[PDB]
Order: C-alpha cells, then structure tokens, then sequence
DNA sequence: TAATACGTTC
RNA sequence: UAGUCGGGUGAUUAGCCAGACUCUAACUUAUUGAACGUAUU
C-alpha cells in the first residue's frame, strides 16, 4: 500500500519503487562540515532517488507534532523558541545525546503503537519498505543497525513524531509548577519565575526517557545548564536581555556596527558585503529596534545602499 | 576561512590557532599573546590575562557517586567529610582528566590515564558504565574545554567512549606555540597520601610523575646538595679564550681551568640547547627553590648545605635554631618535600616570569593536615596561596584548625547523612575563618566538644538537674556529685566553676522565691 | 550513490 | 567586590562613557538537509 501511494505520487511503477528501495539504507552519501572552532561535522545525506521518496512519505503521512515542538515547524522559529522563555527569570537548558542517531526502527514502530493521536496505520508488509525509507545503514556489514541521519529531509518529522508523547508527558508536568518549556530538535529549554523548581527538571527527565525510551534517548548531562538573569542567557542562539527583551547580544551589534563602518568607507569587499546584509537581514527579524537605531545612526541612504 | 577570520580577529584562540596551522605570523602572534599576556597588580603580583583553572566537574556512577556536581573555586577549594564519604575518589577523577593534558603537552597523541573497570564503576549501578565529566577554563577567548573520561564495565557488551579530543587541541596549542617560541606552561601536580612513604636535568622533566610519585624527601636532598656542587664558585668566544690561556699556565692553577672548562660546556650547552627547553641558571633556580621553603613551610626561616664536617648535609634554621633537616619530624619533612617539589617544577616550566612562582596551574594535596602537629595545622594554608598566588589549590581536610584558616566559600561539605545519591556539594552556613576551634567542631564537623561516650562529660548536666529537683539546695545527692567534679576536675577546673556559679545562682533565686 | 543566492538554528 | 545585561561614543570585533541585574549556577553551537528571514523572479 506505501508502495502505490508513493508510485503514485511520484509517477513512477510500483516494481521501480520497490526495486529501489531494496538497498535503499544504503543510498547515503557521507561528508564532513567544519565546525566553528576546532574539528569536522559528519553528515549523511539521502540520494535524490530517496529523498524524493522520503519527502513523498512525508506528504502522505501526516504525524502528530507537539505545539512544544519548536524545531522543523511551519511558522515556528529560533525566535518564537526564545520568546516563550523571554519572560522568565531562571534558565534551564538540557540536551539529549546523538538524538537522530538514537532514534531506530524499534523506537518508531513503538511511537506508531503508543501514539493516541490519529497516527497512520501501515500494514505488516509495508513496515519493512518503511524502514527502508526512512533509516538508514551506517556500517554496511551489520544490516541490523538501521538509525535516522541527521542530513535526511524526513528525519525532522520523524524525530519530532518519536518525541510526541514524551512532550505531551513533560508539557503537563511542567504546566502543574509554572514551567515553561519548549522542544528545539534535540535542545530542551526550561524557564520560570518561581526559585528552586527547575532543580527538579533534570530527575523528571531522566525517569521519562527511561520510562519511554529505556537506555536509547539520554540526557547529555554535560550540556545541561542553569541561568538566570545575574548571568547570560541564550536559547537557541538568541539573547535574552535583562529587560526580559530579545537581542542579538552586545558582541554581534558591536561587529554588525564594526562591519558597517568598513563598509562605510569601502573596505568591505563583495563577500563580507553579503554577509553583512545576511546579518542586517538576521537582525531585522530577531530585533528589527536594531535596524532602526543603525539607520537613525549611519544615513539611511548608506543602509538603503547596502540592502540594495 | 573568512568564518575563521573572524572569529579569530574577535579574540577565539582555536580559530586562530587553526589559521596558524593551515598557512601566518599575525595568528602566531595572536596565539602566543594570548597566552603570555599579563599585568602586575596593586600587590606586585604578575596576573595572566587568560586564568586556565577547573570550573566543574560532574560524576556519574563513579565509585560512591550515581550523580555528583561539584563548582570550583578559582584559587583554592576545601572538600571536607568523614572517611568514605569519597574526597579522594574525586581528586582521582581530576588527576586522570588533568593526565590527558600533560600527555598531549609532551608528545602528539599521547594518552593520558583510564577509569578501572574492576574498580572505578559503582558495584550497584543499574547502567553499567562511569562518566567522569570535566570543564576547563582558558580565558574569554576559550571558555569552555569540556572532556569525558568513560569506562563500561568488565564483560559490557556496548562499550562508551571517552572524549578527550579538547584536552587534546588545547594541548597541541601549549605544545606547538612552545616549539616555535619559549612560553610559560601550566603546571599539574598531584600529592596523595602516599607522599609520606619512604641524563642532564631538560625542562620537560617537571612533568615526569607529576600526578603520582611527586613530593619525596630523598629525591629534593640529593637535588638540592647537586646544585649546591655546582653553583659553588662570561662569552663563549672570551671563555674559549681563558680557558686556552689557563691551559697555556697549566699546578695551583689546574684547579681554576677545570672550573672554567665545565664553565664553558655549560654554555656551550645552553647555546646549542633548543626553544623549547629554555631554562634558568641553576643559581637562579637554588634561590627561588629557597624562598619558597622558607616563605611557605611553618618555623623554617632558612635553609643551607654545609659540607664543613665531611659530608654534605642540608641545615635550616628552625625557629631560631639551626639544626640536621633529619631534626625535624616527618610531618614537617613531608610539607618541605611537598613545597620544594611544586617550587622546583614552576621554576623549570615558567622561564619567562620575573617570579616563576607566580605560573598558572592545577595541584591536588590530599589530607593535607598529615603527620602536622595542631600548632603547624593554623599555619600550612596561610602560607601556600602567597607563594602560588595563581595555581588552583583542590585539597582535602579532617582538621578543624585547618577549616579556622579559611573563607567558607571555598568549603565544599558533604552532608552526613548522604548515601551517595546527592546531586550537588554546597558550603557550610557558617563562616569559618577566624572562627573557634569548638564551634567548627559542632557547627561544620558535627562533633561534640566533648566525648559523649564519657560518663564524666555528663555530670554537669547531671549536676544541675539535682540542684533544680531539690529547689536549688545542696543535697546529699548533689553534694557527693559535687565532689566528684571536684576530685575528677580538680579545684581549678572550668567546669568546678560552672558548679560553683549553678550554685551560687539557684541559692540566690531560692532566696527571691522565698521572699514571695 | 551531496550541493552551490546570502544569513540563522538543529 | 566580582561577573553579567547593553543605550551612547568610537577608520569601530578594541578602548572609553552612562544606566541596570544578582535561584550555589550559559559554556553562542551545524550543511548542500529541514525550518525561518532576506534577495532574485
Ligand atoms: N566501585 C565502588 N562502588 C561503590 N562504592 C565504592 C566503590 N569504590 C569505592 N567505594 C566506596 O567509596 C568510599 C571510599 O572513597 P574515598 O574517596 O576513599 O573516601 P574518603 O573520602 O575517605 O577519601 C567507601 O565508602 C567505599 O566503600
Ligand atoms: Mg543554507
């Protein structure tokens, strides 16, 4: 049945799907991105074939998706992530480990019979062209091994599916004691004006993802911080300042206004001119204040120059 | 790359560094400053720009610990606790991280230390595995070094890997920017209890058992009576020219040319000798070595080789007395061992600072109250963080005369009553430093002032109890207990005073009773 | 068995 | 006290000026993929 919705979708026969997806798990090509500071990033990406089928699958399956879920939504954004905790006086960040990677068949076909929203119902025989969609096989000798990629188009919706109920639980338990909390990919956020109950976040999480997951999902306990307003907060890049505001941070202005001034006097060349309108264009969506007080600042025919 | 560029031009010390390595003299430039600049204070003190120090640490089914999260202090951190309660477990963990550091530091890709897997894994963790999670600091430009340390136990069929890779960039920084151009390094020491038991000197000899074997007797004595020999009693090109000259005279003077000839060997050395192992003059190092002992260690104000009765031996003078350095106990002994090894690897890692002393670093002293008499207990950390002004200190205590010393900042209390689940260490309530010996006892230690377990310690309470029961009269019963204080006490006791004044106000408010 | 208009986040 | 927030000034990622905050307590991150902003059309 998965099998004719997508040929049909795709306009293609149901034997060249099938044919495809026999050794589809394995249409991944693998590369590196460099990090910011030190060291490379592993991505692997579908083959166009896949994609197209994965993207297809996404169209014909519509999975439930917490509201909490910020990350991968239509209309949501790093914005509206930072804003839901902007009110806030204390700062709870936790991370989840290899959480693409963690993810596996086991773990979705689980969700599929958990799940209490419509979820789509797949007959036996298609499970396995379904697995073969959407997971893909990082050591080609071990075929058991079936994990979501982080660089697949489906991988988003998949993830924030298998994440459903655990959002759901921790939405309600959060509600109960003033916690505002909001789902990034894999970037648990925690915010609330009342002392000492955010201290309790990190048990509550590890029991739930124990109860729901067993040993797959963990905390990255590493990367779970507390702040408030005597320190910096930040939720998802995004600063919140002391007037419980959005900001880009004192930093980032002072190297906007740097960038400015060199384009001012013709310093900057065409590459570190587009960036400079990429950031001008940033900085208008998380503080669009910012803009105003750079055109107030420079002669709004020099910005005007720039945006052109 | 542009990204790198700027992030590098905004003061990021690995994009710099990255930059240095793919291409060139600007990023090296940028590199090296960030780790040589400084000022020197009000105090006269050098103080680095960019402060290397631990900033946390976290365990997770290590030893005793399922979860455990600890926040250091900059300069010094106390942990206080009864035995077991796991002080030495953690400055183990910090010893391994801080292992992986001094590896990288001295070659490419050397290993640092690993968590046992017979031993180190909690006996009844669900998860069968350890996590010991550190963060390092290095300035604004570097402000989070973060490195795991992992071990799955013994016949785990998934096994969880360590991530030392930070540790590892950060130390191939030191390590390259040191080959280039001499830097100042930072110094790692541990000294445990086992400190109390019984080639040409190359500057990278100061991380030669650096967290475990350093801080023995034996070894400074025989350090200390070499560079003796050789400091006692110029160009290359005018030595090379006195040397031929004295040679030309050569019976008297046969002496003085060997002299000179070792004189310039040594130079010779020197000048042939690298970058990287840039060092001071041996009589420069004897001096600073000296003033650290007798800066830091309680009554020795000084310190010297004599060799007028035949054999070489090591003189202090001891509160005024000069004696044999076999004269002092072995507390003491194991405190100077302790100082004159830390004093010794500052020098030979810090080349470049006026006060050597005055280098960047981590030490570990566990139980440093051991074999010290009580008086010398009130003076050891006094000493320590004046002579070390930027090492971060982890130590260990069970004394309360040493806690008397110290802010309650830097106190880091176990509660009693912890069974190994609590999640985070916290300072004591009260404040110590200056406070009495008796309420440290009680207030910090949670310990009587006196033995509970002695009956005598409860015949004052005893005692007053009889007096209130007979309407503050003497009794019989009273009378004999008051003897008993008395001849157990004694006539000048303070606690035959208590007696004394319990009577003498319950005679005198019976008296404003009767007069009702 | 990846893609290239420029930024941001995971 | 120290750290943090950032309105102004500065051939401007610096330095300097002004105001404010303080649960034991941010460490600014990743593309070609997804989402969002902007541009092209
Ligand atoms: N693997 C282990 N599992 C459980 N408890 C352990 C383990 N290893 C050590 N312990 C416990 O740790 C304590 C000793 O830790 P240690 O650091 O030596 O304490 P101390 O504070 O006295 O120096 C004891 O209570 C011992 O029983
Ligand atoms: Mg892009």
């Amino acid at each position: 049945s998965v099998i004719r919705g997508l040929a049909a979708v795709l306009r293609q026969s149901d034997s060249d799907i099938s044919a495809f997806l026999v050794t589809a798990p394995r249409k991944y090509k693998v590369y590196k991105i460099p990090k910011r500071t030190t060291g490379f990033r592993v991505i692997a990406q579908p083959a166009k074939g896949l994609k197209d089928i994965q993207r297809a699958f996404v169209q014909l399956y519509s999975l439930p998706v917490h509201d909490a879920s910020m990350a991968y939504m239509k209309g949501k954004g790093i914005r509206d992530n930072a804003a839901a905790h902007a009110g806030n006086q204390y700062l709870l960040k936790a991370d989840l480990e290899d959480f693409f990677n963690s993810i596996t068949p086991a773990i979705f076909w689980r969700c599929i019979e958990m799940s209490s929203a419509q979820t789509p119902q797949f007959e036996p025989q298609d499970k396995l062209f379904i697995e073969k969609i959407l997971f893909w096989q990082p050591i080609k000798r071990r075929k058991t091994k079936l994990i979501l990629s982080v660089g697949a188009p489906s991988s988003p919706v998949i993830s924030n599916f298998c994440m459903y109920e655990f959002d759901n639980r921790i939405h309600a338990a959060c509600k109960k004691v003033e916690i505002t909390y909001t789902r990034y990919a894999d970037d648990l956020t925690f915010s609330s004006n009342i002392p000492d109950v955010l201290k309790a976040v990190p048990s509550t999480l590890e029991v739930l993802l124990k109860d729901l997951f067993g040993s797959a999902l963990r905390l990255n306990h590493s990367k779970t911080v507390f702040s408030s307003k005597a320190h910096n907060r930040h939720v998802t890049g995004i600063t919140i300042n002391n007037e419980e505001t959005l900001s880009l941070g004192r930093d980032r202005k002072r190297f906007i206004k740097h960038l400015i001034n060199q384009y001012k006097y013709g310093l900057l060349d065409n590459e570190d001119k587009a960036y400079l309108i990429g950031l001008l264009a940033f900085a208008s969506h998380i503080e669009p204040s910012f803009i105003t007080r750079m055109n107030e600042k420079y002669s709004l025919e020099l910005m005007e120059r720039l945006r052109g | 790359t542009k990204q790198y560029e700027r992030k590098a031009k905004g003061g990021n010390l690995l994009s710099a560094f990255e930059l240095y390595q793919r291409n060139v003299g600007e990023w090296f430039e940028m590199c090296r400053d960030y780790i040589q600049d400084g000022h020197v204070d009000e105090s006269g003190i050098f103080r680095p720009d960019n402060a290397f120090y631990l900033r946390r640490l976290t365990l997770k089914d290590f030893r005793r610990f399922s979860l455990l999260e600890i926040k250091l202090e900059e300069d010094l951190t106390v942990i206080i606790g009864n035995n077991g309660k796991g002080k030495t477990s953690i400055l183990y963990a910090i010893a391994k991280t801080l292992s992986w550091f001094v590896a990288n530091i001295l070659k490419e890709g050397g290993s640092g230390q690993r968590l046992s897997e017979m031993t180190d894994i909690k006996n009844d963790a669900e998860d069968r595995y350890s996590d010991v999670s550190s963060t390092f600091f290095f300035g604004k430009g570097l402000k989070s070094v973060p490195i795991r340390l992992s071990r799955s136990a013994l016949g785990t069929a998934e096994r969880r890997d360590s991530e030392v890779k930070p540790a590892k960039d950060l130390a191939d920084i030191w390590r390259v920017i040191n080959e280039v151009n001499t830097i100042n390094l930072p110094t790692f020491a541990l000294y445990n209890v086992e400190r109390s038991q019984p080639r040409r000197e190359e500057r990278f000899d100061a991380y030669s058992q650096t967290l475990g074997g350093a801080g023995r007797f034996d070894h400074f004595v025989e350090w200390y009576i070499y560079l003796h020999k050789r400091t006692v009693s110029s160009s290359i090109k005018e030595l090379e020219q006195q040397v031929n000259d004295l040679q030309r005279t050569v019976v008297s003077v046969k002496s003085l040319l060997e002299q000179m000839k070792f004189k310039l060997s040594e130079a010779i050395e020197r000048n042939d000798a690298a970058v990287s192992s840039r060092v001071l003059t041996e009589s420069v190092q004897k001096s600073i070595v000296e003033k650290a002992i007798c800066s830091v260690v309680p009554s020795i104000s000084n310190i010297w080789v004599e060799m007028i009765t035949g054999s070489d031996l090591v003189k202090v003078t001891n509160d005024g007395h000069d004696v044999t350095i076999d004269q002092l106990s072995d507390g003491q002994r194991v405190f100077l061992s302790l100082v004159a090894d830390l004093a010794r690897r500052m020098v030979m890692l810090n080349p470049l600072l006026e006060n050597p002393l005055e280098g960047r670093g981590i030490v570990l002293i566990d139980e440093i109250e051991l074999h010290l008499h009580p008086k010398w207990q009130q003076e050891v950390i006094l000493n320590l963080r004046s002579a070390f002004p930027n090492i971060q200190f982890i130590i260990t205590t069970h004394s309360p005369i040493v806690l008397s010393t110290i802010e309650k900042r830097c106190i880091r209390e176990f509660e009693p009553n912890d069974d190994g689940d609590q999640s985070f260490l916290d300072s004591p309530d009260m404040q110590t430093k200056g406070s009495e010996n008796a309420q440290i006892l009680e207030q910090v230690m949670n310990v009587h002032s006196t033995p509970p377990g002695i009956a005598e310690s409860h015949w004052l309470g005893n005692f007053e109890l009889l007096l209130l029961d007979n309407s503050g009269e003497l009794d019989n019963h009273s009378q004999v207990l008051y003897d008993q204080i008395k001849a157990h006490f004694g006539i000048d006791s303070i606690e035959l005073k208590k007696a004394d004044s319990l009577i003498r106000i319950n005679k005198m408010k019976n008296k404003l009773n009767k007069i009702r």
